[PDB]
């Protein structure tokens, strides 16, 4: 069904009206009150996630396991893949909320927090001088939720596919030619690996202050337990 | 059983 | 340099690149000894695999440094699309060499197990080519650290070819250009899972931290 | 590094 249906210009629109609105943080150079106020729009960020999600063609065809499966395993991606995109004209900076710009000198405070933000800002980067578009932005992050998951799928795959035709749709009606319209898409796609790699740095970072005491909040620990 | 699960049914 | 080679061209150099498939040293029991193993072998398949990355077009055309800190981050990610792609036609099993198939019965090995075996079965589904696989193996080398006053432009060129490459192959299959997108996309979403699989691979070595080189590519983590 | 002098020898 739904998503199979639709054009590239319909499932452009449907993921851009899906898009989760930009939150504010909480009105840092400590450790507890850096990761306090992270983990504080983290929380209230996966519940337009959760929602987003439930926009995005497809998702909804899926049961309920598998809507749950495939949100444990790229919460942190989808998370993580939104701050580039809102950092992406802040060069230098990450843009965690509107009153929230940080650079990497403020991540010494938490342990590990510099590794990741210089990945997290070099993803920025590469987003600028590929003159990344809103809708292949989203196309992204809709990759993410459904394919991250998928080997922990037949239908998940069609929509997959969908998502694929519709970047190729939004170069083909860039100018671009057929070369420059593989190669992009195969650039975009590989970008995808890096953000698996933070996620993954980034999960076992926040599974390490766990264990030693900023208290995670409910939903957190939840999506946190499900990669052990 | 998961706080996952009531969001994505509410 | 290597950025005028045809896509015939590309593919054999890689495919006359590809190293050997090496054995490993027939009784029951062991995880200590299981791991042992995979130890030996993993520490004998990086010397070809550091010889391997030389033959790569356009790497050795990069310093020292770069050659180094690229082969520190996907080593593991090699390795293991390496046991993927020799596991393709042993459904339920795990090619770690010639005299070793393991399934998924025999501390975090088989979370991990499912997941490589997931990737194997995910390429028979596919039914992926070895010119395909050689490609892919080459993009995991040069893109998994180019992230990680000197421009990397060339290896995006040399990244971008491999692409061409890879499309030129599917075209040759017969493929319609829908069908040669949406692939494409498909073999590279995999490399995601390759990422995730080496992570989890890696953080579970460096908590049981024998062999040498392996100590210095599992510290870089 | 010994993977630094694997890649000159
Ligand atoms: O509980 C937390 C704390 C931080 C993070 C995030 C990150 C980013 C940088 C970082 C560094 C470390 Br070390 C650990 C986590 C995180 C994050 C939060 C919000 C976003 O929009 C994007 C990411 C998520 C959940
Ligand atoms: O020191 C090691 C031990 C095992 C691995 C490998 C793997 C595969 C399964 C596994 C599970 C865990 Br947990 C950790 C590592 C590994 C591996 C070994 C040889 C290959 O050709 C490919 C991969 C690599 C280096």
């Amino acid at each position: 069904s739904l998503a199979l249906s639709l054009t590239a210009d319909q499932m452009v629109s449907a993921l851009l009206d899906a898009e989760p609105p930009i939150l504010y943080s909480e009105y840092p150079f400590s450790e507890a009150s850096m990761m306090g106020l992270l983990t504080n729009l983290a929380d209230r960020e996966l519940v337009h996630m959760i929602n987003w999600a439930k926009r995005v063609p497809g998702f909804v065809d899926l049961t309920l396991h598998d809507q749950v499966h495939l949100l444990e395993c790229a919460w942190l991606e989808i998370l993580m893949i939104g701050l580039v995109w809102r950092s992406m004209e802040h060069p230098g900076k990450l843009l965690f909320a509107p009153n929230l710009l940080l650079d990497r000198n403020q991540g010494k405070c938490v342990e590990g927090m510099v590794e990741i933000f210089d990945m997290l800002l070099a993803t920025s980067s590469r987003f600028r001088m590929m003159n990344l578009q809103g809708e292949e932005f989203v196309c992204l992050k809709s990759i993410i939720l459904l394919n991250s998951g998928v080997y922990t799928k037949d239908h998940i795959h069609r929509v997959l596919d969908k998502i694929t035709d519709t970047l190729i749709h939004l170069m083909a009606k860039a100018g671009l030619t057929l070369q420059q319209q593989h190669q992009r898409l195969a650039q975009l796609l590989l970008i995808l690996s890096h953000i698996r790699h933070m996620s993954n740095k980034g999960m076992e970072h926040l599974y390490s202050m766990k264990c030693k005491n900023v208290p995670l909040s409910d939903l957190l620990l939840e999506m946190l337990d499900a990669h052990r | 059983h998961k706080i996952l699960h009531r969001l994505l049914q509410d």
